[PDB]
RNA sequence: AUCGAGAGGA
């Protein structure tokens, strides 16, 4: 639902790159160039950022249980 | 103007996207229900006859109008409030709306003393509502509005909520009605049989099947007979024709044979005439029909009346049930005989039972209409009895008390709740499997269950013909998605652009045909039918025409302009036989296609331009259909269509194949369904693999729905880190797999590493699993309610106590609160208590009835919900949360039928690594590829390596000539990798290079619901069944495993007699009986006082102890129940 | 030989059955409902073509040339009108074993000539 | 708890 912390394969930290990745994408980067800007050179970490579906943004459309 | 090939792949998919923006994936369910509520209920209410009751005063009670309000709920105080579907799910309510009917009761006694009293909005019942239909509170709501209501915006709807349970109506296949089908049964007295399941336009009775058969050769020739309804004896066709008023043989053959220049037909009908010459007038023929019937009246008068009523009502209702229709019925029965003779003369082909042009899909609307007809008839009956018992006393009555609304309400609710489709009393004549529980395991499973079709041939049937993938399923049913168990080919799935017609009235078409140059059937002379073309509308021969070609041109122009003919109307011109069959009825599966001009598409570039700005200029799919550019073609009209697979087929070629195409595919990949549209490169797999994936995408974990936090589902699996596939098809954009994916992209290496992945198994990375790889959470909901059914005994939620409760287990109840309910966040292990319920007795005055955890779960309480159920006692739902970390024995699958369990997990230092230290997440065995021929797995792995190295999503759409393996390899060689996806790997244990370069890359894997922890089970002297003292059945019952007949046979072959006796006697049900040595019948033993005696023989000394299974004692006693004397003689 | 058709009475419009007049030793067709009789003109009462040597060109109709799903050829021109294009198709009729034979039809409107190679 | 039904696994 949320960006993983580490790459499943190598263990590189990708948790701090989702927001930067999105900011680069709205900056008219291609996904490949964006992944290059964040330093994801192994295709495992590129897999992590490139195949992520941010479902938490949809789960935050529901009001919480307590106000 | 023309769309060039280089733009085509965009244009077509743009068109496809517009379709899914307009329709969706559950459009058939919603349209069926909408037609049922808008039209079918009103038609059913009006088609019921007014109930005239009189002792004197009389009352008619005519029902005239219906009103279906929005779904509401009535509390105990009775305040109506709008009920939201999520509240229905949580509170175990039924998402139903009240149906009110306007009733008109006029008093007529004498002397023109007439006065009408109208009861506006008389509450006649409650009708369950399909979600996201027009009459659903979630109709037209925005995604923000749905999220405000705790609903998922991606939820398709198309299901009902009955008692909190989401129920989905499965479309039921049936042979089309009002159509003549000539078959030939090999083993039967008849050579050829022409059947016609006839049913009037607005259904009020079942389908009345009429058969017109030919007796098999071996008196002199072949005799034609007719098996009329309600008559248990064959009847010659000539007798039926005379009974309809056609006595002269010339008239009968005018109606049967339209071309008198054809002696073959003549000699083949001659035996039937020769067999019916003694009967020569209408009354005598009617008497013969009545005599052959199963109720032969002693007096010929009532025989003739009965025959008249049968031939006017039960024979061919679709032709007309009123009087003076004998001409139409005679023409139609003559057409049936003509079709039979054409089949017997070889001039026409026998009809194919499996052709989907001959089938209809009974959807939610027409199924609920069947229920509503039965239930409204029962309601009117009950009203008749209630009003009769009052007017017999000569006084007025209150219709509000006559209407017991529970008939309609409880009937629809029961039928949708259980699936037994029919009256609750006829629970065995009713057909189950309709209305199943919606599958909420993954979004693909939900979509597929909502697009599920069913062929009710019966799973027991071992004839493969109905299970075969017929040619006519193309574009209408997924070729791949089908269960591989006992229902192969019977349970089917819609193709993506397949639309089941909702139904329409033939009135405008018939009126236009009248205004057009068609000639009615009663006004013509039969001599004109020879060269003319017949015109059937919904099976009824309505007239004839002289130029069928320009008639078809006119009708196609009318349908393409959205004129009087609506889009779903099928219009088939059979040319060799001069019929023109027009269909407007419901259940016709069809699909959209691009119309083709001389040799060009009508879809010009301007349509693609307007479709690109679909969100600004509101140019939608319906504007594409209204432009005459797209057309819905049904299975039966496809027979007359010449399709182009792609616009490339419309190019002029060195040798032209067709050069006269009429339509084009929007894209061939639309022949696949929801679950097959997720397979990447399915045209590079063996088809069984695609079927197995289509079945296994439905057990894959993911996020089954966005609003899973609020749902109290019995079972739910949510994946921690779902990922969209790196290699995807262009159809998942509409399945919403990208928004709710059900897997993870795993670096998979196809290698033989340590031997722990052999025979369909995988080696997973323990380090990856530690990082959340394929981790899931399992949510289990327990429900409970405290019933105050009566003052005799009442249940209540309260923390039990050791001093007052009787059936209190030794498990500790400290985790419960004073309210008797555990609190969220509390860690609960197996056998623990989550709800403390106590029931008052008639360990005193209350017994423990607490709800324990399903054993061996060990979760944490996710949340607790308390509310009131329909009747209004306290009702609790507790959701417990258990994190499932993948382990040895958990089942995983790719999208290519490649399933396997985790054999072992190695840490990152133990796994093999590339020069750049990439270890595989999964290692699968190379031996799973060759026999299976899942080359799509390898192409997906290579495409995924390219996608990950390039920063894109691979296009694995099935039939795409712009993507082949050589292009992908050339792309991969540009990123510094071996072009075929191989890499040098190093042994993780020793660090030495592996001699064989391993094939490794990203592949989309799925974690399936089948985890080993939910399957492991053991027993050693647990509970036993009551009837036969043998181990229980199931893990949940702590039962034992069945040592079956085949195990007995295996151990007999082994010769292991003591092991066989241990398994079948000592480990199952050891027992002792006392037998009389004289009569061999079980005696009476009293081991405390040591007095053994047989009442039969009156002896108490010659008794013997026998060690036998309890099941054998039970057998012998059940035989003695049957007056059999099984005497166990010990000598 | 050729088949024999059914013939009906002129009064009751029922089928005439065969009968023999010994007095003149001549075939008659008489109705067993009314009392009509007629002098036969064929002298043949029944014909069975066991070989089933049926000319399927008679079963074809020119309207089939309007079928978009039939194949068309330019190699077999029409002998009646000279049109180049023509649709062709096989017998596809039961009781015809050697049914790979092709039947051609002229696509010219109002010609509708049918033939076989 | 029973029974039935349905959905699934091999
Ligand atoms: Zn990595
Ligand atoms: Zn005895
Ligand atoms: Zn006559
Ligand atoms: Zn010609």
């Amino acid at each position: 639902m949320i960006i993983p912390v580490r790459c499943f394969t190598c263990g590189k930290i990708v948790g701090n790159k989702w927001e930067a990745y999105l900011g680069l994408l709205q900056a008219e980067y291609t996904e490949g160039d964006a992944l290059d800007a964040l330093g994801l050179k192994r295709y495992c970490c590129r897999r992590m950022l490139l195949a992520h579906v941010d479902l938490i943004e949809k789960l935050l459309n529901y009001a919480p249980l307590e106000k | 103007d023309e769309i060039t090939p280089d733009l085509w792949q965009e244009a077509c998919w743009i068109v496809i996207s517009s379709y899914f923006d307009e329709k969706g994936l559950v459009r058939q369910q919603l349209d069926s229900f909408d037609e049922f509520i808008q039209m079918s209920v009103q038609r059913i209410v009006e088609d019921a006859p007014p109930i005239d009751l009189q002792a004197p005063p009389r009352y008619l009670l005519k029902f005239e109008q219906i009103y279906l309000s929005k779904p509401t709920h009535w509390e105990r105080d009775g305040a109506p409030s709008p009920m939201m579907p999520n509240e229905a799910r949580l509170r175990n309510l039924t998402y139903s709306a009240p149906l009110y009917v306007d009733i008109t009761k006029t008093v007529i006694k004498e002397g023109e003393e007439q006065l009408q009293t109208q009861h506006q909005k008389t509450f006649i019942g409650k009708i369950p509502i399909m979600l996201r239909s027009t009459y659903c509170l979630l109709n037209g709501l925005t995604d923000r509005d749905l999220c405000e209501l705790n609903e998922c915006p991606l939820d398709p709807g198309g299901y009902f909520i009955i008692n909190g349970s989401e129920k989905v109506l499965i479309a039921q296949e049936k042979m089309a009605t009002n159509t003549v089908y000539v078959f030939a049964k090999k083993d039967s007295k008849y050579a050829y049989t022409g059947e016609c399941r006839s049913c009037l336009e607005n259904s009020s009775r079942p389908t009345s099947t009429i058969w017109v058969s030919m007796l098999a050769r071996g008196a002199i020739g072949q005799r034609i007979v007719a098996t009329l309804p309600y008559i248990k004896q064959e009847v010659p066709i000539i007798i039926v024709f005379r009974a309809l008023g056609f006595v002269s043989d010339r008239d009968i053959l005018e109606h049967i044979i339209y071309d008198f220049e054809d002696p073959e037909m003549m000699e083949m009908v001659k035996p039937s005439l020769d067999e019916a010459f003694v009967i020569q007038e209408q009354n005598v023929a009617l008497n013969f029909i009545g005599s052959r019937g199963a109720k032969p009246g002693v007096t010929k008068e009532k025989r003739i009346k009965y025959a008249k009523e049968v031939l006017q009502k039960e024979m061919l209702p679709h032709v007309g049930v009123s009087d003076f229709c004998e001409t139409k019925k005679a023409y139609f029965l003559g057409y049936m005989v003509h079709r039979l003779l054409l089949a017997a003369l070889g001039r026409r082909e026998l009809d194919d039972r499996d052709h989907y042009g001959n089938k209809r899909l009974d959807l939610a609307g027409p199924l609920l209409a069947f229920l509503f007809r039965g239930m409204f008839k029962n309601l009117l009956k009950e009203v008749r009895i209630y009003a009769q018992k009052f007017i017999d006393r000569g006084k007025d009555f209150n219709l509000e008390l006559a209407i017991k609304t529970r008939i309609i309400s409880d009937g629809l609710k029961y039928s949708l709740a259980t699936g037994n489709w029919g009256d609750q009393k006829k629970a065995h004549q009713a057909r189950a499997g309709v209305s199943q529980v919606l599958n909420r395991l993954t979004f693909a499973s939900t979509l597929s269950h909502l697009r599920r079709l069913n062929s009710p041939i019966g799973r027991d049937g071992k004839l493969a013909k109905p299970r075969q993938l017929h040619n006519t399923l193309w574009g209408m049913v997924c070729p791949a998605e089908t269960p591989e168990g006992h229902a192969v080919g019977l349970v089917k799935n819609l193709a993506l652009m397949a639309y089941i017609s909702v139904g329409s009235q033939p009135s405008p078409i018939l009126e236009f045909l009248e205004e057009w140059s068609m000639e009615n059937l009663e006004e013509i002379s039969p001599a004109a039918i020879a060269d003319a073309t017949k015109i059937f509308v919904n099976g009824c021969w309505v007239g004839i025409h002289k130029d069928p070609e320009q008639l078809m041109n006119t009708l196609r122009k009318l349908r393409r302009q959205m004129d009087i003919i609506v889009s779903e109307v099928s219009m088939i011109r059979d040319i060799r036989e001069r019929e023109i069959r027009i269909y407007t009825d419901a259940g016709r599966i069809c699909r959209p296609l691009l119309i083709v001009e001389k040799q060009k598409l009508l879809l010009k570039k301007r349509h693609i331009d307007q479709l690109k700005e679909r969100e600004y200029n509101n140019y939608s799919w319906q504007d594409l259909v209204a432009s005459g550019v797209v057309e819905y073609i049904d299975t039966l009209e496809e027979e007359t269509v010449m399709l182009a697979m792609t616009p490339d087929d419309l190019q002029e070629k060195e040798v032209a194949y067709c050069s006269t195409y009429t339509h084009c595919e929007i894209h061939p990949s639309m022949i696949l369904g929801v679950c097959a549209s997720i397979i990447p490169f399915p045209d590079h797999n063996q088809s069984p693999r695609n079927t197995y994936q289509s079945a296994m995408g439905k057990q894959a974990m993911g996020v089954y729905i966005t609003n899973f936090h609020v749902r109290m589902d019995t079972l739910a699996h949510v994946l921690y880190y779902p990922q969209k596939p790196l290699v995807t098809t262009r159809s998942m954009e509409y399945l919403r797999f990208r928004e709710l994916p059900a897997g993870i992209n795993s670096i998979v290496a196809i290698a033989s590493y340590t031997g722990y992945n052999q025979e369909d198994s995988v080696i997973m990375n323990r380090s990856a699993v530690d990082r959340g790889f394929f981790r899931s959470v399992f949510y289990r909901s327990y429900k409970e309610q405290e019933s105050k059914k009566g003052f005799d005994q009442e249940e209540v939620f309260e923390k039990p106590t050791r001093e007052t409760c009787q059936g209190m287990r030794h498990a500790i109840y400290d985790k419960l609160d004073d309210d008797g309910l555990i609190a969220p966040g509390v860690r609960v292990s197996g056998d623990d208590v989550i709800i403390g319920k106590t029931v008052t007795l008639p360990r005193y005055t209350k017994r423990d009835c607490s709800t324990f955890l399903r054993t061996s779960e060990t979760g944490i309480v996710d949340q607790v919900m308390v509310t009131l159920n329909q009747e209004g006692y306290k009702f609790c739902k507790i959701r417990v949360r258990s994190v499932r970390i993948p382990q040895i024995g958990d089942k995983f699958a790719s999208r290519h039928g490649q399933k396997g369990t985790c054999g072992i997990q190695y840490r990152q230092e133990d796994m093999p690594f590339t020069c750049e230290g990439i270890t595989p997440d999964i290692i699968i065995n190379p031996h799973a590829i060759p026999s299976r021929m899942t080359i799509g797995h390898l192409i997906e792995c290579l495409q995924g390596k390219v996608s990950a190295n390039k920063g894109e999503i691979g296009d694995a759409t099935p039939f795409n000539d712009a993507v082949n393996v050589q292009k992908i390899s050339n792309l991969l060689s540009d990123y510094g990798y071996h072009l075929r996806g191989n890499e040098v790997l190093y042994n993780g244990f020793t660090g030495r290079k592996i001699t064989s370069q391993i094939f490794i890359g990203p592949t989309y894997y799925q974690r399936l619901k089948h985890m080993v922890d939910d399957k492991i089970h053991s027993r050693a002297r647990g509970p036993i069944q009551i009837l036969n003292r043998q181990p229980m059945e199931g893990r949940s019952r702590d039962g034992g495993l069945r040592f079956g007949e085949m195990e007995r046979d295996c151990q007999i072959a082994h010769g292991a007699a003591q092991f066989l006796r241990e398994r079948l006697f000592e480990a199952s049900d050891p027992y002792q009986v006392h037998v009389c040595n004289l009569c061999g019948i079980m005696a009476i033993a009293n081991t405390r006082t040591h007095t053994y005696e047989c009442r039969g023989c009156r002896n108490k000394t010659q008794i013997s102890l026998v060690r036998m299974p309890y099941a054998c004692k039970l057998l012998f006693q059940e035989l003695m129940s049957m007056s059999i004397a099984p005497r166990m003689m010990s000598v | 030989p050729g088949f024999v058709g059914i013939r009906f009475c002129q009064e009751c419009n029922n089928m005439l059955y065969p009968k023999e007049d010994k007095e003149n030793r001549i075939l008659l067709y008489a109705c067993r409902n009314c009392d009509y009789q007629q002098e036969a003109d064929n002298s043949c009462i029944y014909v069975n073509k066991i070989t089933h040597e049926v000319d399927e060109l008679t079963q074809i109709i020119a309207d089939v040339s309007q079928d978009p799903t039939l194949p068309r050829t330019e190699d077999h021109p029409c002998q009646k009108c000279g049109h180049k294009e023509a649709v062709f198709f096989q017998s596809h009729s039961a009781r015809a074993e050697d049914a790979m034979r092709l039947y051609y039809v002229c696509t010219a409107p109002h010609c509708g000539h049918r033939w076989t190679e």
